[PDB]
């Protein structure tokens, strides 16, 4: 019906989409072995937006996996929810990027994207109606930052009438993993501000923060980060393939929360969120997922939302449940925090209910939002850069391989352009 | 329905015929009394030693093969070693008197008392058999009766049998060491009747088996003993398509007309890969690709030329044991890629291959490990002339006083021979540069 | 064997033989004859030979003189099937006659039945030094099978008796047989026999 | 590199043509749409 | 009742139709015994086509097995269905050809072909109403290519009104294992396109590109290669054998293929070829059968179509289904494809269905495609031949045996001539 | 070679699309037309 094509690249992408494939499978009702085991048949009536049918009753998710280290997939296959993924749909190269954007792009990612385009295309005519695309990968790496802004260069220019919804896992500074990536990081916003129409943030000290004070966990594994960031891959398009009483797709929300063809960088939430030791003592309501959506302690991005502005907010609703509490709480928060809204557009809020909530909860609440706090994330990678360009250090890995250093002049010129926009119109 | 008919001439012919026939009675299970082992009361198991055993209604497998020599004293260690009753009293033709590293005493004076004791035998193996290819001819350059008898036994032979297949297997003269003088003698003036008498001749050095045995096998200091098993273990993949099943079987005329593009150049080269010892083997990989290149490595090559310095022509696969189509069209579409390796412009296609199912066999105390694959190259190239033309500037250095003429003069033949030798040669080098000149 | 490797890994691999069956494996040879309904022009004696290595069944029949047919070869070292079926989709790896061959064991051979006969010497040597595989070689246990009927051990000698009629220690095979099968035991196979 | 731009730019190619051949059946298309309104032209001119 | 007579010539001939009548011998129910043990009674309608029937209900393949040496000849009786073939149906010689197509044609084939004649004859003449002939033969081989295509012009000089069909074995660009193969092969050509109604031509190197990259197998010993070739011949004849809903002969896919006589090489390929990992996860449906026919993978030539452009093309379709995808998809190739058909004829592809699919297999199909891209097969052997010939090489086997050179020079000026009518058609 | 065919089919391309955005030139003028008789329809309908 609306068939969404899911693309990983990188190996931050391959292990939040393994866990994204558990997520929903469970949510469907999808055994490991590739049959269906529910007790509704509403998780049936909506299956090929995110499964393809084959004979025998099996059903196999329509993504693509794609890595130049082959180290990755063996890890796939290997985990509890990898028997599903088809052989043909693991394309790899043999060698490594390095933690290099040069070779991630130009040289080892230059000549695998030929594999990638055939595997890609072949599943895109396969789908009854095309709804768009959803991609994972991180920034800070190589074959995720170089592969993945070269695929999303090369289907924008061959489907322009579909849209683009980026999962990336942007550095942060405390968590710097690597100490090149502040010039990937700037060779990837380039390629990503031009062809994306929906980008969302995520960072690895915002989820090490929740897990603490708000989940009260003291070992947070890479397996339970990963399962933060699935829950709103799975919430965001809840309305796509299941009922309720004010339905909305990806296109609503691209054209309720990108008012200009540059500010389309958002922040994501979920906030039904509690520990194990608390969950007697707390009432499951509406007045309590609004309170805890909007506090800088939920956000997914290490940015503080009050220092800044929002233009528009997004917020999708899961369960049985009224809707005056839902009009008025939404009208309060914009009421109360009048000063935290800009006030030269009304109404920023953005609700859609649905009718069915995730396995194991009685309400859910997924949080998307475009704010002008999203400067101090960019800021950063400005002073970094400008840093380490001025003594034209870790350059001869990136002039070895094809690429002038005037690119890196315009990655700088391009970026320092988007932080004068969200700063012009705060 | 198949068999073959091998003659061994002169000592090198009746020494590598030992050891050639004892692998051929371990690849069948013939033990050397001549029959299957009294412990199996019931035998016939596969008519693969039909080619080279007969058989008689008693049991016993008699070969089809006839070794001459003239001098009496090793042949006579056959009939007195461990396969006496094997060999037939008949099949082993004995002179009594040697030519004594001479031509002219091997070829007009003694060699015509027996040459038609042979051909009768010759004769009597022609009729037991109802399909024969040809002939196979082990003979030596540098012997007396290798030389002499050997020019009059191909010129009766393509004449008593037309269109017969003729292979010869010459020892020839080492570049650098040989066990005589007047060798150069007994090498350029057997060439008149070889180059007209003969359809392929593969030629085996010596003192390139030297090195190669002393530094692939760890074995310093070999022997003539084990130098034959492994040119019995050439004969043994060569023929290995013709008694056992493959994949694709290669005939003997398959290769005769793939390996002579002209009439005056029918003169390829053996290699045989991989050779290696018992201790070697199991510590590395034996890959198809790793067993076809050391045959086209000059290293492991085994007539002292270099095909660097020349150009192929031809080349021949002989595939034997376990291995698959799919890697040897990636083996040789591999060795079409390096440059260091040239061929001719004008023979694009130069393979012809052949697939042999069986592994082969080892022997006990030999120097070769059980091996699961082999290849063995029959290759033609041009480098060949470069082993002439130091083997004629020997040879003229060594006319130019007049030497040794003496000894081939007053036995019959006349001088005159010497001279149209050179000359012939001289007009077949002129042919091996010309071949070699690409358009 | 070659297909297994697309679900044990993604990218496949070569299949790897027995190195180590090759290495140390002699033929195990059999007398074998034709069996089905009564037919004139099929009275064949073939010999069936295992090969131990690769796990290989050949049979040839030997040319006869003045016979209608002349079948040199029969089978070209390729392996058995059992008449079991079950062709296609077989999720287990496929069943072959694995080496288990007695005496009188009719084996159906690509749907011709073969009745084993006689053995080669060397192979009833295996057979007598092998026992843990086949316990139908035990002169232990096959006259244990005959210990069973103690009572009727004293008649017995009596007709070994009737028998030796020239007081001679030198009695007949097939003498031999029926009073063995006289004892009407069934359970005297010809193996142990 | 060149084998690269050549085989983009063949593929464009045919996509042009493609979309060429499309733009011809609209025009062949709502052309009979024309023709059917102006005969509609016609019958109302009869009409007056 | 239309009964097809089989020719069986040369070693690679042996090989591949031991295997051909291997799979119809499964296909059909017919155990190695001779007797038939199946289910259905629909498979003993029409089992004359290819069987003669005898005392004792036994059934014998109509075929002719020749070839010049006697080695093959029992490699052929003591296979796994060697017993089941006549043995007065084996004709044999002593003294081999080994690789040359001039003892083939002039000297040791000329008195084998009589007593060929004398079996064929014989077993021709029995047939009530024959239908035509197939043959299996290499080019590249002293047997299969030189005294085959004499028995090509003789029984083409004996049955004129008859229809006669080769599976030939053209060379291949690297494979190549003769040294003379252009002397064995352009000669057979010159001998084939005067004398041959439809050929097939079959390549070695394509079925290792199908077996390891298709099917992801590591080991294709020469029986799995041979089941590819034989799939396809026993796919072409389906309609022949059983009802459907649009019945084909061999005749009739000759008339729609061939427009002129001396166009009639045709490129063969075969759709269910699926990998073993990826054939649980592909679902078996018509527009994935049409997807990978006319992908230049699949294909059993060493040609590229997209080098040159199609002529006509086929499609033979087993099992029970709807037509409507067979010929809804087959236009829609037919639109997206423009520059790959000829423009001066319309409607290029012709449709049959058979109601049977083969054993254990739910639909499947075959293409027999007429292309002009088979010049770049015969203009690779014209070089090879030009690059040979102008020196004299090899000539010795062939000028000793009777034949001039102005048969030399004939059989370029026949095969440039060939070619050059190709182009006009491009 | 490699240059001269890209080059070449660069040319056909252009000409492809050059073509394509005639025909879309000639959709909208006779789109135009189209609109002008059906105003046209419309004032003899009131004339009726
Ligand atoms: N490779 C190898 N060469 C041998 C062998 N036996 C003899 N030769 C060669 O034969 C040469 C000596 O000539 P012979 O073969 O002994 O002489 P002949 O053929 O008996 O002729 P006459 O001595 O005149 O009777 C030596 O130079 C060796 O190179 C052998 O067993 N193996
Ligand atoms: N939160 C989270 N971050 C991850 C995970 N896996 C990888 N990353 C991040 O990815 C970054 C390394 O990216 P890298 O694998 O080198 O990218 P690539 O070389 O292009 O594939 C690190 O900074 C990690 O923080 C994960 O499961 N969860
Ligand atoms: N496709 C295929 N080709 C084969 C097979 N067996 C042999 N060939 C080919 O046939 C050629 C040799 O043919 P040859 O035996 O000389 O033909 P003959 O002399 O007429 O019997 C080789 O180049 C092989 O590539 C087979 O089973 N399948
Ligand atoms: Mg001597």
């Amino acid at each position: 019906m609306r068939e969404i094509v899911h693309l990983q690249a990188g190996q931050c992408g391959n292990q939040i989409g393994a866990k994204f494939w558990e997520v929903i499978s469970d949510e469907h009702g999808i055994d490991p072995t590739g049959t269906y085991h529910g007790d509704s048949d509403l998780q049936l009536e909506r299956i090929n937006v995110y499964y393809n049918e084959a004979t025998g009753g099996k059903y196999v998710p329509r993504a693509v996996l794609v890595d130049l280290e082959p180290g990755t997939m063996d890890s796939v296959r290997s985990g509890p929810f990898g028997q599903i993924f088809r052989p043909d749909n693991f394309v790899f190269g043999q060698s490594g990027a390095g933690n290099n954007w040069a070779k991630g792009h130009y040289t080892e990612g230059a000549e695998l994207v030929d594999s990638v385009l055939d595997v890609v295309r072949k599943e895109a005519e396969s789908c009854d109606c095309l709804q768009g695309f959803q991609l994972t990968h991180s920034l800070g790496g190589g074959t995720g930052s170089g592969m993945g802004t070269l695929l999303i260069s090369k289907i924008r220019e061959e489907y322009p009438d579909r849209i683009m919804n980026t999962f990336s896992v942007v550095p942060s500074p405390k968590v710097s993993d690597t100490v090149v990536e502040p010039y990937n990081a700037t060779l990837s916003v380039h390629q990503l501000v031009e062809n994306t129409d929906e980008t969302y943030c995520i960072d690895n000290e915002a989820l090490y923060d929740i897990c603490f004070r708000t989940l009260k966990l003291t070992t947070p594994t890479y397996g339970d980060l990963n399962h933060l960031v699935s829950a709103t891959m799975s919430g965001v398009t809840t309305c796509l393939r299941f009922p309720g009483q004010l339905n909305a797709d990806l296109r609503k929300l691209a054209v309720n929360m990108v008012p200009f063809p540059r500010l389309h960088f958002f922040m994501p939430g979920f906030a039904p969120l509690t520990s194990r030791g608390s969950q007697q003592y707390r009432a499951l309501t509406v007045p309590e997922l609004t309170q805890q959506m909007f506090d800088a302690k939920n956000m997914m991005a290490a940015c503080d939302p009050r220092h800044g502005r929002y233009l528009t907010v997004a917020a999708v609703f899961r369960g049985r449940m009224s809707m005056k509490e839902v009009d008025e709480q939404m009208l309060n928060v914009q009421n109360k925090n009048s000063s935290y809204f800009v006030e030269w557009i009304p109404n920023n809020v953005k609700t859609a209910v649905c009718d069915i909530p995730p396995r194991g909860l009685k309400m859910s609440a997924t949080f998307i939002g475009n704010s002008t706090a999203i400067q101090e994330l960019f800021k950063r990678i400005s002073e970094q850069f400008t840093a380490m360009f001025r003594r034209k250090a870790f350059l001869h890995w990136y002039t070895g391989e094809g690429m002038d250093e005037m690119e890196f002049t315009e990655a700088e010129s391009n970026m320092n352009d988007l932080v004068s926009e969200y700063q012009q119109y705060q | 329905m198949r068999e073959c008919i091998s003659i061994h001439v002169g000592q090198a012919g009746v020494q590598i015929g030992n050891a050639c026939w004892e692998l051929y009675c371990l690849e069948h299970g013939i033990q050397p009394d001549g029959q299957m082992p009294s412990d199996k009361t019931i035998g016939g198991g596969d008519d693969s030693f039909n080619t080279f055993f007969s058989e008689t209604g008693a049991g016993k497998h008699v070969p089809r093969a006839v070794f001459v020599d003239l001098e009496p004293t090793v042949i006579d260690e056959v009939r007195t070693g461990t396969y006496r009753q094997l060999f037939h009293p008949e099949q082993l033709i004995t002179g009594k008197e040697d030519a004594a590293n001479n031509y002219a005493r091997g070829h007009y004076t003694i060699g015509k008392e027996i040459i038609d004791l042979v051909l009768d035998r010759i004769r009597k193996l022609a009729d037991q058999c109802t399909g024969l290819q040809g002939f196979l001819v082990f003979h030596s350059f540098g012997g007396g009766t290798g030389s002499g008898f050997t020019s009059l036994l191909m010129e009766r032979l393509s004449v008593d049998y037309g269109k017969k297949s003729k292979l010869e297997f010459s020892i020839y003269p080492a570049p650098q060491v040989s066990t005589a003088v007047v060798e150069p003698y007994n090498s350029i003036l057997t060439t008149h009747t070889t180059l007209e008498h003969s359809d392929c001749a593969f030629m085996v050095d010596n003192e390139a088996i030297y090195d190669i045995c002393r530094r692939n096998l760890d074995i310093e200091r070999p022997t003539y003993t084990n130098l034959n098993r492994l040119i019995g273990q050439i004969v043994s993949s060569i023929t290995a398509s013709l008694r056992f099943d493959g994949a694709l079987n290669v005939d003997l005329t398959e290769f005769q007309t793939n390996l002579v593009p002209y009439p005056r150049i029918h003169f390829p080269l053996a290699t045989y890969a991989p050779v290696i010892s018992a201790e070697k083997a199991y510590h590395e990989q034996l890959s198809v690709a790793e067993i076809t290149n050391a045959c086209f490595e000059p290293a492991n090559q085994m007539v002292k030329c270099d095909p660097r310095h020349g150009k192929y022509m031809a080349c021949c696969l002989l595939y034997r044991g376990d291995v698959v189509p799919k890697d040897v069209n990636a083996a040789i579409a591999t060795i079409k890629t390096k440059r260091t390796i040239q061929f001719v412009d004008w023979c694009p296609t130069g393979f012809k291959v052949g697939i042999n199912y069986q592994p082969p066999t080892v022997v006990p105390g030999g120097d070769l490990a059980k091996v699961q694959r082999a290849v063995c190259m029959l290759s033609n190239t041009t480098a060949i002339a470069e082993a002439w033309a130091r083997l004629d500037h020997k040879f003229d250095l060594m006319y130019a006083k007049r030497a040794f003429v003496h000894w081939y003069v007053g036995e019959g033949m006349e001088e005159g021979e010497f001279s149209e030798a050179r000359e012939d040669m001289a007009a077949l080098e002129k042919d091996y540069e010309e071949v070699g000149v690409d358009s | 064997e070659d297909s297994l490797r697309n679900c044990i890994d993604l990218k496949p691999t070569p299949h790897r033989r027995n190195f180590k069956k090759f290495m140390e494996k002699n033929i195990l040879r059999f007398f074998a004859k034709l069996v089905t309904d009564k037919c004139v022009d099929l009275d064949r004696m073939f010999v069936i030979s295992y090969y131990l290595g690769d796990d290989t069944i050949s049979v040839f029949e030997p040319i006869e003189r003045n016979s209608g047919i002349a079948g040199g070869m029969f089978l070209k070292r390729s392996r058995v099937k059992k008449p079991g079926q079950e062709v296609f989709k077989s999720e287990l790896s496929e069943y072959i006659k694995a080496e288990e061959l007695y005496i009188g064991v009719t084996v159906n051979v690509n749907g011709y039945l073969f009745r084993l006969l006689n053995a080669d010497e060397y192979t009833l040597n295996y057979m007598e030094q092998n026992t843990d595989k086949y316990p139908f070689s035990n002169l232990k246990l096959a006259l244990q099978k005959l210990k069973q009927e103690e009572g009727k051990s004293r008649e017995l000698k009596q007709v070994f008796k009737a028998a030796d009629s020239k007081h001679t220690n030198m009695v007949d095979y097939n003498t031999f047989r029926d009073i063995l099968m006289s004892l009407t035991v069934g359970n005297l196979a010809e193996q142990e026999f | 590199q060149q084998q690269n731009l050549y085989e983009a730019v063949r593929s464009d190619r045919n996509l042009y043509s493609k979309n060429l051949v499309e733009a011809q059946d609209e025009i062949t298309d709502m052309k009979r749409k024309l023709k059917i309104m102006i005969h509609q032209v016609d019958e109302l001119k009869e009409d007056i």
